[PDB]
């Protein structure tokens, strides 16, 4: 990415194979580079334990005449992340229909063996994966751009909580400021 | 607004923002088998959320020259999640279904699809007499295509579209539970099918309960656009499923 | 002049502690780290018209 | 009562999870519109079947009182008991909270703060190396002096200003517990301001930024009368601990490293780290 | 008579005509997880009769020179009926067990076996340090044999019988839930194990809940008979099993 | 009450002995069957004539609370005030209870434990030998820092990380009473696990054993600013003391000697010592 | 806010002691080393059917 602002937008195209992946990411809110510096990751990085559910909100920023459907799925921890949509659809998922309402919410449930998870997540406290796939494909009429973008928003639910204050590793100094 | 619908089965959800009403079988909602109608004596197993959930049945392309497709159930789900495992391990089964068909296009496209569930859709062979194996009409979740011209290969079914492969007028399929996808108005279709059979339970591998058909009555058309085809996707969710007669697997 | 109040739970669960103030300035008191009220509506729902979650947002 | 008054607080606990079954209706909780500036309030109960769960988790440790209620170092400096340079035998620090990075970032998550303060001083001494170190010296004593703005300032270790008649001071002897005290809310305004987007002069000229509102005074330290035959160096560390805290107008945490003690100046930094491609999920 | 017992789980039954009492874990009977102790939010699945049934775990020979065997659970049932399928398809699991060990011999034989269930039976390697793969102590339903002499191969566990592979006196295993099979008196042993762990649920592939051990304290002996060995068989039935966290299979 | 509430406990006392006379009946208390897994509950009153005895013995000292309620050393290490090697001037210990044999064996008699903790630190210093020892040095000061998992770690004695704004710390001066504190139950699970028969990865690979569940953090120690002309060595000892203890699933005490700090590995050991023959009863 | 309870007997046998809590966390309290309840049936009698000592075990 030669332009930093390009990081926030997820590309989408009119013609794509029938099943194709839009994006994939690990659900490590305090450790993954995707969530590391968000407004939620920054708060988490001051603590050692966390628990509760999360909200991922997706907004379509294409033309008003564009249309499509997307499948967004959450796969709990396992030995292998999903490779195809057939695999992804076996886990928690929602079918998103783009229309007058521009946004849809994937609520990631709290499925864990322990009451709490480490912020510095290790293999013992894995949390799973999130992936998005084409459900029907994006269709456009004549006289519209051939590409569109999506954005993602992350936040915590009302059952979220943290524990065990600690110092954040993101900020450091080598000499006294003057 | 009544053009928005949301369906939640198990750990999966379906949302549609431009849709018609919901069609419920013959006015009957799926339900469990009663004590005064059962015949098998041993306790049934009811996996509930493990099996009653939406499964996405692969996808197909709608071209200007498409003629139609069909799927046979429950064979189409024979290898899908724990539903397939319960089918393999049990002698008897019973379940209703929710069928959702997605197809979206811009305001400048035109076309119309008929979505219909045909119970006991017995089909005839391409050559009168003879016989065909159980691969000419069901091989998993893959879709089978109708043909505009009369079929000639003796190893497959008579795929002439205007007869629907059953020797009946294609225009009269409106008698079965059905819905239309007209691109001007809606982009989805939803049908709830109760369990229909002459016996309380039946083996899910030997018998095809019903057949899903999608037929373009008004062929797709468009002009001056970069979108060359309109994908069609099918999603199905068993409802109130229960099984009986555990044995070695395979079937 | 002695306040008696409950102390936070712990493992194995007289869960009471006693406090007395010795100095004449309120700034000398110990931290009041036992208030747990909170209300996120100021930041999560700053809109004028109330929005019902089950209803559609825009119209 | 009179002797014993009973207080009563309460545990709060996070919201429980309610049992949810299959649904088929026109309501669409999942669909919303972020354009309104409204954060969705959906819960897992609204998009999937859930069991009844009784949570006992509490958000006790996330309160601002507990978040900011930890002692953090804000300044350290060294001064010698005997030396040729007069300025090197005592310290003089203009009080501010921008010197140390960690507590600075903790504070700058809010725009306005109002709290009492608890100050603790840690002092240690060591003998300087040299060709001859054999000496006998009794225990040292130190003085900490606080001079509100506008007061006289000492110019040498044995100045007259050290005879405080109104400036508060502490005399501390090595080997005991660290010194400590409490300070009330001493701002002229209704709250401390971490940020100030404005100028000092009315015609938009002069100093700019929070440097304009820093008028908290000075702190001075010296050895009372210790003057050893051989040099001895002492170091003082100052720790601040907010109490009874209140905060307003949260703002995003800083991303770029700090570079000046009295300015927001920075160097542009990437938003975050990179990965192979948008589908990479493996380690 | 109290020497007869009958146990019915699912569609399977166990009958013993010469047996001792039944041992129930630590006095606790298996039960489902309560609402005030759960942590996972989504609805569990409870297959009931489909999974809670007796499975026969292959068979072994008791010779005059046998030293002992062990099985690790629930790995031993990892590929057994629908229990294995539910293990594969779910992230979390929870279940109690009923263990029945059969061993019968005439009135002219002699010998004694200790049957004990060891929770968290962590084992050490043959060579101090080093490491071993998850094949030296669990490879399905196959039984692993203890050794009379000290183990020397670095690729497997320290199988010295008198230490039980845990660094403890073999004679003190009486502290765990246990039972004896003494050929003079009984021919079976029955133990009911509740779910014991430090967390409400756990992944059934990553973690071994408990280990079953069969150890001959008094070696088998006989004279002038055509029966050369005494087979030993193990049967296990999960109880009150429930699962959570559906995902792609494999684990 | 309000001022004084009265608690009420109770002595328990072991069972008394009842008078028993001659008997001749079909009941056979002495005969039983161990095959059932049942431990016989017979008493001397059931097999011989006995007098009435009133016991006042109590099992107060055998409770798990008292058994585990003793401070035991868990770690010691040395660090020098001045040296050429940077890594040798401070300590960094990953917290665990498997380092010292005695307390390890006391703990491993149970499978799961849940308790609060009381930690005490004992620090002593001594001057290193050398050709010239004449120096004068004031009293030293030490800092103990606790870093929960994932936090920044200091790389040298004068690193920035030592300015804890959120990590708890203690500053202690030599000559006073040892430092002490209390720690609550800080496990993510519902109880501590001494043993873990499982793997880290879902496909049964990676780390094996209790090493997988040890994520308690680190402890760091340094001299605050002491740097003597001649080296001085300090040693720290850490003592743990469980409080409010609960235990589950007892297991037999270990027989073989320990050989690794993070493994159960062992060498086979004889069951017990031998004697001349099965009838030998003399010394 | 003061608890009064009996203290263990000793030689020569006001056998009362007073306790007050000073800290706001229950983890700061002193050890509760005066509970003496116990029940060995979980380990000595784990069988399902109750066994009478005077009766014969097996039949
Ligand atoms: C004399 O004993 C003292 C004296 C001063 C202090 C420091 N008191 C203090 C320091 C900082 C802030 C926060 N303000 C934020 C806006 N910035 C412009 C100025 C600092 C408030 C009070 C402690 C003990
Ligand atoms: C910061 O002040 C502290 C920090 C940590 C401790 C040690 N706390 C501690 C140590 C050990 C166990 C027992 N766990 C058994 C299972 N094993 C895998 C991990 C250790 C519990 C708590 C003390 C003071
Ligand atoms: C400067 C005040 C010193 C107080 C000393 C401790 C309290 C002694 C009196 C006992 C408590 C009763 C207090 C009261 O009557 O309110
Ligand atoms: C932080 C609490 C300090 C308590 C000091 C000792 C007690 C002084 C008051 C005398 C006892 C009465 C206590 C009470 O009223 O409950």
């Amino acid at each position: 990415t030669t332009d930093q602002m390009e990081m926030f937008r997820i590309p989408v195209t009119i013609n794509a194979p029938l099943q194709q992946q839009v994006f994939g990411l690990r659900l490590q809110p305090g450790l993954d580079s995707v969530f590391k510096h968000t407004l939620l990751g920054e708060i988490l990085n001051y603590y050692a334990h966390w628990s509760g559910s999360m909200k991922l909100t997706f907004v379509f920023c294409g033309s008003a005449m564009a249309t499509g459907k997307f499948l967004i799925a959450y796969s709990p921890p396992g030995a292998n992340p999903p490779k195809t949509r057939k695999d992804a659809m076996l886990g928690t998922h929602i079918i998103w229909d783009i229309g007058l309402q521009s946004s849809c919410v994937l609520c990631v449930p709290w499925i864990s063996q322990t009451h709490y998870r480490l912020v510095q997540q290790d293999e013992y406290t894995s949390a799973g994966y999130v992936t998005c796939w084409y459900q029907t494909g994006m269709i456009v009429p004549p006289g519209t751009p051939n590409s569109s973008s999506i954005m993602c928003f992350a936040s915590a639910c009302n059952d979220f909580s943290v524990r065990m204050l600690r110092d954040t590793p993101f900020i450091s100094q080598d000499n006294k400021l003057q | 607004s009544d053009r928005v619908r949301s369906i939640t089965l198990g750990n999966s959800t379906i949302t549609t923002q431009e849709c018609a009403n919901v069609v419920v079988g013959y006015g009957r909602w799926p339900t469990y088998l009663r004590d005064d109608e059962a015949t098998a004596e041993d306790q049934p197993t009811q996996p509930d959320v493990a099996t009653c959930r939406f499964y996405t049945l692969d996808s197909i392309k709608w071209e200007k020259g498409s003629v139609g497709w069909w799927w046979k159930f429950p064979e189409a789900l024979s290898d899908m999640g724990l539903f397939g495992q319960n089918m393999q391990y049990h002698y008897l089964g019973r379940a209703g279904y929710t069928i959702h068909v997605q197809c979206n296009a811009s305001k400048f496209h035109q076309g119309c699809l008929l979505v219909v569930c045909v119970p006991e859709a017995e089909m005839g062979g391409a050559v009168v007499g003879q016989a065909f194996s159980a691969t000419a009409m069901a091989n998993g979740d893959k879709a089978y295509e109708f043909t505009s011209a009369t079929q000639s290969d003796q190893t497959k079914v008579q795929t002439a579209i205007h007869n629907a492969g059953m020797g009946v007028g294609v225009g009269n399929l409106t008698i079965y539970p059905h819905q239309w996808i007209n691109l001007r108005t809606n982009n989805s279709a939803t049908i709830v099918m109760p369990y229909i059979n002459s016996v309380p339970m039946d083996n899910m591998f030997r018998h095809y309960n019903f057949t899903l058909m999608v037929i373009p009555f008004v062929k797709l058309d468009y002009a001056d656009t970069a979108s060359t085809y309109v994908p069609i996707t099918v999603t199905v969710a068993p409802m109130c499923a229960e099984y009986n007669g555990l044995r070695l697997a395979q079937a | 002049g002695a306040q008696v109040s409950t102390q936070k739970t712990g493992a194995h669960e007289i869960i009471h502690y006693t406090n007395i103030n010795y100095y004449k300035d309120a700034a000398s008191n110990s931290a009041n780290r036992q208030d747990f009220t909170q209300d996120p509506s100021k930041f999560t729902e700053p809109v004028k018209d109330v929005m019902i979650k089950s209803l559609p947002a825009l119209n | 009562g009179d002797v014993e008054e009973a207080i009563e607080r309460a545990v709060v606990h996070v919201a429980d999870t309610m049992r949810s079954g299959p649904s088929n209706s026109a309501s669409v909780p999942a669909l919303t519109a972020v354009e309104t500036g409204h954060t969705s309030q959906v819960t897992p109960s609204d998009t999937m079947q859930t069991r009844h769960v009784k949570n006992y988790h509490s958000r006790s440790e996330s309160t601002v009182e507990n978040f900011l209620g930890r002692s953090a170092c804000v300044y350290m400096e060294e001064y010698k008991t005997t030396d040729n340079d007069v300025n090197k035998k005592f310290v003089a620090w203009p009080i501010n909270t921008k010197q140390m990075v960690q507590m600075r970032r903790k504070l700058e998550m809010f725009t306005y703060l109002r709290f009492d303060m608890e100050v603790t001083f840690v002092i240690t001494s060591r003998q300087d190396p040299g060709t001859t170190l054999a000496q006998d010296m009794p225990v040292l004593t130190h003085q900490i002096m606080y001079v509100p703005p506008g007061g006289p300032i000492p110019a040498k270790v044995d100045d007259y200003a050290w005879q405080t008649s109104t400036n508060p001071s502490i005399f501390w002897t090595e080997g005991n517990a660290p010194a400590r005290m409490s300070i009330p809310f001493i701002s002229i305004g209704n709250a401390y301001s971490n940020f100030y987007d404005g100028w000092s002069n009315f015609d938009q000229r002069g100093s700019y930024g929070y440097n304009t509102l820093n008028n908290l005074g000075h702190i001075y330290v010296r050895h009372v009368s210790g003057s050893s035959p051989h040099p001895i160096t002492s170091t003082i560390r100052v720790y601040f601990k907010p109490k009874h805290t209140r905060a307003w107008v949260p703002r995003p945490p800083r991303l770029c490293q700090y570079k000046k003690a009295f300015s927001v100046d920075f160097t542009p930094t990437p938003i975050t780290d990179t990965r192979k491609d948008i589908n990479t999920v493996t380690t």
